[PDB]
DNA sequence: TATAATGGGAGCTGTCACGGATGC
DNA sequence: GCATCCGTGAGTCGAG
């Protein structure tokens, strides 16, 4: 149950994926706010804050009052590469692309 | 020999006429036997019934339509390179409305090619066939919507190039939207149009939950009819003056024209049934006093809302239903281009109406029938249905005409199908087989007709069933659309019946597709054999059940390339379905009723009847296929010899008396040879080519044509400038080759001298003419010589002259001559052999017998496969064929092996064990004991766990046998195989693809005009492409040079290839290439689009590539 | 090693009143078996000529001195009413398995 | 001299003009009865190159001792044929005319 | 339509025979405009035709005479349920067609075909790319010239720088054409019998090394 | 967008 | 940047565009001749009704065809309907469709060729070459290695020169 | 060269997935 | 900031 050439090329030519994973933009700790109904993720800084509404069966990857890298994944999913380069640089894409390939 | 056949299922029907969805199709396309009072509405009577009549004033009409006989026999047009064909007369009647006067008369039309008995086509004096297509069936059809989950597309589609797809779609905004040419309007304007008013619609969509409200729009009820019609005219001809003539004019032909608009009578059949209302015609509304009046469009738009909303009894369809998918035969295809053809034969006759003297005007001087004349000659010879017809053997033409296609005019796109057209349905289920079609691009887009499968009058493929009343079997058989199998719940051919009743507790069978355990109480119907799930080649298979699909697939699509052999042989184990495909493919020659045998030769077969009569049946001898291979009929009776009715008188091409003989039944051993069968290699016997063994007759044709010149004419003649006798040594008076020459690469097979060219001799020309004193002839050698690696024994010559009676060729040419060289082609190093069960090889080694793998007898076998193709393939049909053919060897007798109803391992032993007998009993009564050899390979078997231990040699022997196995000396050393080896009778075909067509090679020769760059193909002694990847590869290794020369010296570097060979004959080294031409041509197509492109040094100026003769 | 019949011009012909083909009357000449009685004779050239309803066998070749055909009965044609055959084959010595497109005899 | 770079580059009119060998005025390709290319045509020998070589239409110059001669009564330069595939000719157009390459490529150029 | 010109096209050319018929029209025969109109229209619109459809021009007169040629085969073949042969057409032409003639006049008649004529299902493949280039020499054929040259200088070497020259002057070797006895004789200075007699002379030499040697038999052909 | 309908509307206007 | 709109359109040389005469004796002609027709023909009728004094809306229709004209001379299909010969539905190659594309002039004739002394045949497993080695029938040798042939022939006496050799082989 | 004649006719079909300029 | 329309692509050699 692979995802194979496909994968292969959504990541050789930098495509957003359809099923993406949603990343931090900053560093900062997650505060969990879940309704019966709606779900949505906050990852706060010691003067910032940010807030990702996401869907509510989409999976975590985060545990509550954990301290996250920026780029790092909140949900489970392919990153977006444009949205890592923002986030954490040109080195993090590089790894996440060499290795993502590797792995199909 | 004896035949031993296997299997408990007796089928209660036999195979229907294999040919029958061509031949039945195109006969009830003509109706050419109907009187023309009796024709029926549909096929081209009905294209003349649509075009007919022809207004404005002026009125053209039909009347009636009659078919000739054709102006040559099949043989005749085959030979003279024309059509078989019946001239097409249709009379006609002139009426002026005024004036009354009517002049009524039979005009010519052309011809229409007619279709052979076994149902095939001769155009341009080749075999053609007409694949059927698949395609979407018309109708009415209710989709998902992607986007929203909870909207549906309701989608309209019409016969093809018979009117616009309409789809009908639930917006987000709740107006219910209306698609057509691509232009989306509110579907209320046209159900104002119809005569709709709000009070109608309420009453009827108002039960669904505010559905009708996106339906609801005060500004449409607010204009009567003919209001919205012209505002509908306005929102579909931007620009158009909005006539109200015209609006009913354009209206009318995109809705209500039935001359213009057309589903099928399986389209209106199907929204029939699917929207639960009845049709009076093909159309969507009709015109009826003045007005419009509406048929489709308001129960579409119910069932819409109501699949909508969730009501019971409506669901989505399935486009790759077989209820939903038809095919159009050679009837239908050829009727389509029939119509178009008439429409435009239709505008001429119309544009001649306007014109001329308005008195005196026949339907002759109306008629010009040369665009339905072009329209039919197009079809039959442009089409992408139209295919060369595959004779390499009888199985090949057969299974040609049963090819059905997705691709062509109206199909898919190459490339445009994915995984849904391509996947076999739950549907295909005896009715598309599974298992043949091409791997590559095309799989799944090029199918094959079922064994029992049947196109029905709406072109949907049906299957029998049998009834099942009461867990009781009737010997009635329905055939069903897939829409119809649905129904019932249907048992398997195998279950088990005592009598003709069920005798298990359990049954096995389907619902809908599903496999499910059932009561026999709960049987509907069950299958009438396994036979019906595959196709003719997929049921040649025998121990199909042991074979993985995707390896049958290699085995049924091979045998349509298996070569006429001269000694071919039906295999010893058969499907039992062997002699029907000689039968219905026409090969063989049969008795017409019971009679006695007067006289048999090499050439005729006269029969004397039960009636009194001689009737004479000339046999095809020595004839040249579509792909060479000789198809000749042999004789099978003596003189006096009494046959009833159906008796076999000849045997046709790759038939050994009446069963399908595509190969050889050879001795085979399964082991590893030294290398020699290496992947899938092949090592063979020298002993079968001293017995002739795969060797098979080829005819090659070699045509020339002696035409008229601005300088002379050309000329067929044996004075040919400047060879000796030993170059016209074959040659006949007149200049051609005798019958019976021996022909090799280099002979001349036709001379013809051509006059040269204007000649201005180059000054060595006329210093080494001063020289040698020989005035400059005026003619120059043209005659037509041997190919590379081809040649044989001219068989026939023909020659066809301007000025002869029943000759005349195309405007120019004098005369054509034919030379028809045949040869008899051994097996060697490189042709390809296959078995029915997907293994494919190619010979790599054929060995003297002496080193052959033997028997203890002596006895050696004929071809060694490799056990390492077995395991990754999973075909194991081979092998259990193997063990039969060893037993049916020493046995002496062959078999029939249903495909599901196979020989079981049992039965097989126990015929083993009686060949074993014969095999090692006769070796006990010639008063030998058993071999020391055959002890050390005992002592190896036992400690395989092959054989028990105790035993006694025979005993192990026998136990060995039964497992197929034999012991096998080494033909080189004498010491045995330490092992004991499968060997045994094996049924093997050679292939098309031989060696002796495919080997080619070329230092120099012809270029291209553009871009100087030499041609492709071995026919045009082309070279070979040295693509892209190519150029990557010599990239990678970094060898710069080989590269430049590939792209310089080797193809279009004109100055550089001379200066190449010219210092490779001299012996120098090749010079530094230059500038390849392909650029400078590059450069010029950039400079017509107004682009310089310009070439400089590192001083940025200018660099002139060519040479100043471009620049003023 | 060689056949040559009358009015025949090449291996893929058929001669009226006959029912094999050239081609299999080939393939029956090569099971002909020949013995030489003389150590010295290196080729014989045996001659047939039949006509009429009959079936031609090997004893239908005219007999030749120090020439004896091992296997009389070996069927060779069918000729028909008003079939007629007139061959003239050329036996050699010869070793192992020479075709027909190495010695083009 | 070597070539060490390529360079492309938009062609004005006169840059077409110097191209040019002879404006084509007429839409003929060959007499249909001499099969020789017409006068002012899109084969004409006198704007594009000799159709053999070294000879004129006419056929007064015929060996290469005349190189670069242009004849005075078939008006055909005597030079190597090779040139029919390298003289670029021209039609002078009444109105000018959009070049759609740089129209029709979105964002167009002109645009 | 459909007769080799675009619906514009005809449109464009009727619209100048609609200037012709206006600047040609006379009032004064109380006609009105569109019955004079139409004849100068029909005229253009036909002038049109016969003059740029075809991409090998064909005069007028010899597209009408095409035209009947077409329309007498096709009553031909209406009346006679077959495509006609030569002789049939040309009996029906009248006198002065024979049966040549109208294979001449339809071998002129012939139109050409694309080089970009598709060949096979998926397109692959052109009809150009089947044409060989004729024109350009082949590497054989450039080989076989320079090797020819070589030769005949080395059987010119044979003879005195004089008997070479003269041959070479009067074959067209030095400067490409042939002089005549009279110019080679001023050029060396020698009488036109004299010039011509070493000429022979050096053709006899030649024709000696030839038969001995036998060097330059195999570029005879 | 059709060269041919927008002449026949031009033509339309006299 | 006036440089984008044309006023000379230039003509390809003839030879890269043929009107060449096939076996047959009948002839076969690129597309880039209809085109260019069309361009000059509508040139021509342009230049002639100005010359006439036309109005304006017959001036106008003849401007307007002649750019389309021009279009379909260098980029067919690429704006409205693609320009197709009489009694065919193939549309006609324009210069863009020759350089673009699987079978453009790039792709087809620059980045990979068609070759000289290369040829192929069926293959044949052959164990007892070593690793270095293939096995290659000798007529496919032959041809492929004509030329050094002919010069081996000549330095023996296998014929007396390179054409004598070439004769003997053909 | 003269009755008068005054706005066309075929699309046409089961595809993804980018980039990526125009409209809310 | 976000749907939508239009152009552009979609494997190689071989015989046709
Ligand atoms: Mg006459
Ligand atoms: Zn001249």
């Amino acid at each position: 149950i692979t995802q194979g050439l496909p994968r292969v090329i959504e990541l050789f030519e930098a495509r957003r994926p359809k099923a993406k994973a949603v990343i931090s933009e900053i560093d900062g700790v997650v505060r969990i706010e879940e309704t019966e109904e709606k779900l949505s993720v906050f990852v706060e800084s010691e003067g910032f804050s940010k807030e990702y509404k996401l869907p509510k069966e989409a999976r975590l990857l985060v545990k509550d009052g954990d301290y996250v890298e920026a780029g790092q994944p909140l949900t489970r999913g392919a990153i977006d590469p444009h949205q890592l380069l923002e986030a954490k640089g040109p080195e993090a894409v590089e790894r996440y692309l060499v290795e993502e390939i590797q792995k199909v | 020999m004896e035949i031993k056949r296997f299997g408990r299922i007796r089928e209660v029907i036999p195979l229907p006429p294999l040919t029958e969805i061509q031949v039945e199709s195109y006969r009830r396309a003509l109706q050419a036997d109907v009187p023309p009072e009796k024709r029926e509405n549909v096929g081209i009577q009905a294209a003349f019934r649509e075009t007919f009549p022809i207004e404005e004033g002026l009125v053209l009409d039909f009347l009636e339509y009659r078919l000739g006989e054709p102006p040559f026999p099949q043989d005749e047009c085959r030979e003279k390179d024309l059509t078989y064909q019946a001239p097409l007369y249709a009379r006609l009647q002139l009426i002026h409305k005024d004036t009354g006067l009517i002049k009524e008369d039979e005009v010519f039309l052309g011809h229409i090619p007619l279709m052979t008995e076994d149902g095939s086509f001769i155009i341009n004096g080749a075999d053609r066939v007409i694949v059927s297509q698949i395609h979407r069936s018309p109708g009415v059809y209710f989709t998902p919507d992607p986007a929203r989950p909870g909207r549906y597309i309701a989608s309209i589609i019409p016969l093809p190039k018979r009117g616009p797809w309409i789809d009908l779609e639930v917006e987000p905004n709740g107006v219910v939207s209306m698609k057509v040419n691509k232009r989306k309007f509110p579907l209320v304007l046209l159900l104002r149009v119809l005569g709709y008013d709000q009070e109608t619609l309420a009453r009827e969509l108002g039960a669904y939950g505010e559905l009708v409200q996106g339906l609801m729009d005060e500004s449409v009820f607010a204009m009567r009819p003919e209001e919205a019609l012209i505002r509908l005219f306005t929102l579909l001809r931007p620009g158009d003056p909005p006539k109200r003539d015209k609006a009913v004019a354009y209206v009318y032909g995109l809705i209500a024209d039935p001359r213009r608009y057309d589903l099928g009578e399986a389209g209106r059949y199907k929204a029939e049934e699917k929207l639960g209302i009845r049709l009076s015609g093909r159309t969507l509304a009709r015109f009826e006093d003045g007005e419009f009046k509406d048929e489709v469009f308001l129960p579409t738009l119910r069932y819409l809302f109501a699949l909508t909303a969730g009501v019971p009894g409506h669901e989505v369809d399935d486009i790759d239903h077989l209820g939903n998918r038809r095919i159009r035969t050679v009837g239908e295809l050829m009727t389509d281009q029939f119509r178009v053809g008439l429409a435009r034969l239709a505008r001429g006759v119309r544009e001649r109406m306007l014109m001329g003297s308005e008195d005196s005007l026949t339907p002759a001087k109306l008629v010009n029938s040369r665009p339905l004349e072009a329209a039919i000659r197009e079809f039959f010879s442009r089409s992408q249905l139209s295919q060369f017809k595959d004779e390499t053997n009888p199985l090949s033409s057969l299974r040609h005409k049963r090819r059905i296609s997705a691709l062509g005019p109206g199909g898919l796109t190459r490339e445009r199908a994915g995984f849904d057209v391509r996947d076999v349905h739950r549907t295909h289920y005896g009715r598309i087989c599974p298992v043949e079609t091409p791997e590559g691009a095309n799989i799944g887009l090029i199918t094959s007709l079922a064994a029992y499968a049947r196109v029905d009058e709406l072109g949907f493929i049906r299957t029998p069933y049998r009834r099942v009343v009461g867990g009781v079997v009737t010997d009635e058989v329905v055939y069903m659309t897939a829409t119809e199998e649905d129904r019932y719940t249907i048992a398997q051919a195998n279950t088990p019946l005592e009598g003709n009743r069920i005798a298990a507790e359990r049954v096995v069978a389907r619902r809908k597709g599903e496999p499910v355990i059932v009561s026999p109480e709960e049987v509907e119907f069950m299958d009438v054999s396994p036979k019906q799930v595959f196709s003719v080649n997929t049921n040649l298979i025998p121990f199909l059940e042991h074979d993985d699909a995707n390896r049958a697939l290699m085995g049924s699509n091979m045998q349509t390339q298996a070569v006429p052999l001269i000694r071919a042989q039906a295999p010893v184990v058969m499907t039992g379905l062997e002699e029907r495909v000689v039968r219905d493919s026409l090969a063989a020659l049969y008795a017409e009723e019971d009679g006695e045998v007067a006289k048999v030769d090499g050439n005729r077969i006269v029969v004397r009847y039960e009636d009194g009569r001689l009737v004479e049946y000339p046999l095809r001898r020595f004839y040249r296929s579509n792909q060479g291979t000789a198809l000749d009929q042999r004789p099978r009776v003596v003189v006096g010899q009494r046959v009833r009715k159906g008796d076999l008188l000849a045997d046709g091409p790759a038939s050994e008396n009446g069963f399908l003989a595509l190969g050889q039944n050879v001795l085979v051993a399964i082991m590893p040879f030294d290398g020699y069968n290496f992947e899938d290699a092949i090592v063979i016997s020298e002993e079968l080519l001293k017995r002739d063994f795969y060797t098979s007759i080829h005819i090659e044709r070699y045509e020339i044509e002696a035409r008229d010149t601005k300088l002379g004419p050309e000329r067929i003649t044996r004075d040919i400038p400047h060879l000796s006798e030993a170059a016209l040594r074959d040659l006949d008076e007149e200049g051609v080759v005798r019958i019976g020459a021996e022909v090799k690469p280099g002979d001349i097979l036709v001379g013809r001298t051509s006059f040269k060219g204007e000649s201005e001799p180059t000054p060595e020309e006329r210093l080494l003419r001063s020289i040698f004193g020989e005035k400059a002839r005026d003619v120059k050698d043209t005659s037509l010589r041997v190919p590379p690696g081809e040649g044989g024994i001219v068989v026939r010559t023909v020659r066809l002259r301007r000025g002869d009676p029943g000759v005349e060729l195309k405007p120019g040419v004098r005369e054509v001559v034919r030379v028809y060289v045949a040869q008899k082609r051994k097996l060697q190093v490189g042709d390809k052999l296959a078995n029915r069960h997907g293994n494919k090889g190619v010979v790599a080694k054929i060995l003297p017998v002496e080193d052959m793998p033997h028997l203890p007898d002596g006895t050696p076998v004929d071809v060694i496969l490799n056990p390492l193709g077995v395991p990754s393939r999973m075909n194991l049909g081979q092998i259990l064929e193997t063990h039969l053919g060893l037993a049916g060897y020493f046995l002496g007798q062959r078999y029939i092996s249903p495909i599901f109803d196979g020989a079981k391992e049992p039965e097989i032993k126990e015929l083993l064990a009686q060949a074993f007998e014969v095999y090692f009993g006769k070796r006990k009564g010639e008063g030998f004991g058993v071999d020391k050899r055959e002890v050390e390979v005992l002592r190896r078997a036992e400690k395989l766990g092959l054989v028990t231990p105790g035993k006694t040699p025979e005993e192990q022997l026998k136990e060995l046998f039964l497992q197929g196995k034999v012991v096998l000396y080494d033909g080189r050393t004498g010491e045995p195989i330490e092992g004991p080896i499968v060997v045994g009778q094996m049924f093997i075909m050679k292939l098309y693809h031989m060696v002796e067509d495919k080997m080619h090679a070329r230092s120099t020769g012809p270029y291209s005009l553009i871009t100087q760059q030499p041609l492709g193909g071995k026919a045009q002694f082309g070279g070979q492409r040295f693509g892209e990847m190519e150029v990557w590869a010599l990239e990678a290794y970094g060898a710069a040079h080989t590269l430049q020369e590939m792209l310089t010296l080797k193809s279009d570097d004109i100055e550089g290839r001379n200066a190449a060979y010219e210092a490779i004959i001299k012996g120098e080294d090749v010079p530094e290439p230059s500038v390849p031409e392909s650029f400078r041509v590059l450069v010029k197509e950039l400079q017509a689009l107004a682009l310089d492109v310009q070439t400089l040094d590192e001083k940025d100026n200018p660099v002139d590539i060519f040479e100043g003769l471009a620049s003023k | 090693t060689s056949v040559y019949i009358e009015d025949v011009l090449h291996e893929f012909s058929t001669i009226p009143g006959v029912k094999e083909d050239v081609v299999e009357i080939i393939l029956n000449l090569k099971e002909l078996v020949v013995r030489f009685l003389n150590p010295s004779l290196q080729t014989v050239t045996l001659l047939l000529k039949a006509e009429g309803p009959k079936e031609v066998k090997a004893r239908d070749f005219l007999p030749v001195a120090d020439v004896e055909i091992m296997n009389p009965d070996l069927h060779i044609a069918t000729l028909e009413e008003g079939g007629r055959l007139n061959m003239e084959v050329r036996v050699d010595r010869g070793v192992g398995y020479v075709p027909a497109e190495k010695h083009g005899i | 001299k070597e070539v060490r770079k390529v360079r492309i580059a938009l062609a004005s009119p006169e840059k077409i003009r110097s191209w040019s060998y002879g404006e084509v005025e007429k839409p003929e390709t060959i007499n249909y009865r001499t099969l020789k290319p017409e006068r002012d045509g899109l084969f004409d020998e006198r704007i594009f190159g000799p159709i053999k070589d070294y000879e004129c239409a006419c056929g007064k110059y015929k060996r290469q001792r005349f190189e670069g001669k242009v004849c005075e009564r078939c008006g055909v330069e005597v030079t190597k044929s090779i040139v029919r595939r390298y003289r670029m000719g021209h039609i002078e157009l009444a109105t000018p005319a959009a070049h759609i390459w740089f129209v029709k490529d979105v964002p167009s150029k002109i645009g | 339509t459909g007769r080799g010109l675009s619906f514009l096209d005809l449109i464009q050319e009727g619209n100048q025979g609609l200037i012709r018929a206006v600047e040609k029209f006379e009032y004064k025969r109380r006609f009105k405009f569109s019955t004079y109109a139409t004849w100068w229209i029909r005229q253009a619109i036909n002038r049109a035709i016969a003059d740029q459809a075809r991409t090998i021009r064909i005069p007028v007169h010899m597209v009408e005479t095409i035209n009947k040629l077409s329309r007498t085969a096709r009553q031909l073949q209406q009346e006679l349920g077959r495509e006609p042969t030569y002789e049939e057409i040309a009996e029906a032409m009248g006198p002065g067609w024979d049966a040549k003639r109208v294979e001449e006049t339809l071998k002129i008649a012939q139109e050409p075909v694309s080089l970009e004529t598709p060949i096979g299902d998926e397109k692959d493949s052109f009809y150009g790319d089947f044409i060989p280039d004729e024109h350009l020499p082949s590497p054989v054929d450039a080989a076989t010239q320079s090797l020819l040259s070589e030769e005949l200088e080395k059987a010119l070497s044979k003879l005195s720088e004089r008997e070479a020259m003269v041959l070479k002057l009067r074959k067209g070797l030095i400067d490409g054409r042939e002089h005549t006895l009279e110019e080679v004789g001023a050029f060396f200075g020698v009488t036109r019998e004299r010039i011509r007699q070493i000429e022979n002379k050096a053709l006899r030499k030649l024709k000696y090394h030839e038969s001995r040697t036998r060097k330059l038999r195999d570029f005879l052909d | 967008s059709d060269p041919v309908r927008q002449y026949l509307h031009e033509i339309g206007q006299v | 940047p006036e440089w984008m709109i044309l006023e000379a359109v230039p003509v390809l040389p003839p030879d890269l565009r043929p009107m060449v005469q096939v076996d047959g004796g009948r002839f076969a002609t690129s597309d880039l001749n209809d085109l260019y027709r069309r361009l000059i023909n509508r040139n021509n009728r342009l230049k002639k009704l100005l010359a006439q004094g036309a109005p304006e809306i017959i001036i106008r229709n003849e401007k307007r065809m002649l750019q389309e004209a021009v279009d379909a001379l260098l980029d067919n299909g690429r704006r409205g309907a693609p320009v197709t010969n009489p009694g065919s539905d193939r549309p006609l190659r324009s210069l863009t469709d020759i350089l673009s594309g699987k079978q453009g002039r790039f792709r087809q004739n620059l980045l990979g060729k068609r070759v000289d002394y290369s040829g192929r045949s069926v293959i044949v497993v052959g164990p007892q070459l070593k690793l270095h080695q293939c096995g290659l029938p000798k007529r496919m040798a032959l041809e492929l290695f004509k030329p050094f042939l002919l010069k081996k022939m000549e330095e023996k006496g296998i014929a007396p020169n390179v054409k004598a050799a070439r004769r003997m082989l053909e």
